[PDB]
């Protein structure tokens, strides 16, 4: 199957 | 030196009795201004530096709320499904004893990192004058680990070397003269 | 943070040697990463690749988000570089020595920033450029950098290797010797 990620975040 | 800037992040997951924590770093230079644990729920300036960046991260909810759902979406989605290739990956150690006055007893090519490595002399655990290496990384999800022993050979004597592993059911020896 | 096992996704982006990795650590092992300049996910074992699949894109999207960040982050810190941390180099086989058996001479460099470094290999005082793998620019929790580099080869009583390793906070390059 597929493994999972995450969106870092975009700063200030 | 020229110039270059770099900046990382880490995206971590700590599995622990059937848990997961979810921990995500913002570096610039080594240096961790802003970090999200999920024991905390929200992101927290570790440094000076990330304050306006979390402060910003905390007002926005649906960034609070899809980190904390990672420990459930992606950690342990990812730590279920790398059970049977990751976590349960076997490989049987080898084992080899050389004079190089000492006796090697040099075990490869094993993932489990976990060992344990003894030294026999006529049935008898030896102690003193035993000197064992660190756990040594392969790169190739692969260790190794070297017990030298100090020995005064004897005409007759048996040296066994045996290795006690999570990838054997039943120790492994060699013996030398 | 007690755990029993610890599963990490590790990216950076720079200005020098690789602009970008992105890679995916178990147990500090790598597994898998994302091939920038060719955009596909590239497996450490065969076998991973057959029992997972991973969107290559996510790693690309998330490179061009800490791009970003970057550049943000180069203008609130007033343009401030780290200083040079010199790296510790050691040479290892990987299988007992034995004449005639065929094994790999793993060159381990280890705690070193920034991830900018020139490895090489010296055979009998010459270029070995045949044989040679590297790993990637594996990350420490300590936020500094560590990486392998392999060479295959016959033990030979007759030749002496030497890992040199270049990095900007040397001031020469550090020869690691390894003999039989
Ligand atoms: C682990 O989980 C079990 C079941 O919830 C619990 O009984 C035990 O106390 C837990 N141990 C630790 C160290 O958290
Ligand atoms: C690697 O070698 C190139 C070739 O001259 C050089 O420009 C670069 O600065 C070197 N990198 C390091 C880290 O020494």
């Amino acid at each position: 199957t597929g493994l999972a990620w995450e969106w870092w975040r975009t700063v200030y | 030196t020229p110039e270059n800037y770099l900046f990382q992040g880490r995206q971590e997951c700590y599995a622990f009795n059937g848990t997961q924590r979810f921990l995500e770093r913002y570096i610039y230079n080594r240096e961790e201004f802003a970090r999200f644990d999920s024991d905390v729920g929200e992101f927290r300036a570790v440094t000076e530096l990330g304050r306006p960046a979390a402060e910003y991260w905390n007002s926005q909810k649906d960034i609070l709320e899809e980190k904390r759902a990672v420990p459930d979406r992606m950690c342990r989605h990812n730590y279920e499904l790398g059970g049977p290739m990751t976590l349960q990956r076997r490989v049987q150690p080898r084992v080899n004893v050389s004079p190089s006055n000492l006796l090697v007893c040099h075990v490869t090519d094993f993932y489990p990192g976990s060992i344990q490595v003894r030294w026999f002399l006529n049935g008898q655990e030896e102690t003193a004058g035993v000197v064992s290496t660190n756990l040594i990384r392969n790169g190739d999800w692969t260790f190794q680990i070297l017990v030298m022993l100090e020995m005064t050979p004897q005409q007759g004597d048996v040296y066994t070397c045996q290795v006690e592993h999570t990838s054997l059911d039943s120790p492994v020896t060699v013996e030398w003269k | 943070i007690k755990a029993d096992h610890v599963s990490t996704y590790a990216a950076f982006v720079q200005t020098h040697r690789p602009t970008g990795e992105f890679m995916f650590e178990f147990d500090e092992d790598e597994m898998f990463y994302v091939d920038l300049d060719k955009k596909e996910t590239v497996w450490h074992l065969e076998e991973f690749g057959q029992a997972f699949s991973f969107e290559a894109q996510g790693g690309l999207a998330n490179i061009a988000i800490l791009n970003n960040n970057l550049n943000t982050l180069i203008q609130r810190s007033n343009h401030t570089q780290a200083t040079n941390d010199p790296p510790e180099v050691t040479v290892f086989p990987k299988e007992p020595v034995e004449l005639g058996q065929p094994n790999t001479l793993i060159c381990h460099i280890d705690k070193f920033f920034p991830p900018v470094l020139n490895v090489t290999w010296l055979c009998n005082g010459e270029l070995v450029t045949e044989g040679v793998a590297e790993s990637l620019f594996l990350p420490r929790t300590d936020y500094s950098f560590h990486k392998f580099h392999y060479l295959t080869f016959v033990p030979s009583a007759e030749d002496f290797y030497d890992c040199r390793v270049e990095h900007w906070g040397l001031d020469q390059p550090l020869l690691k010797h390894w003999e039989a």
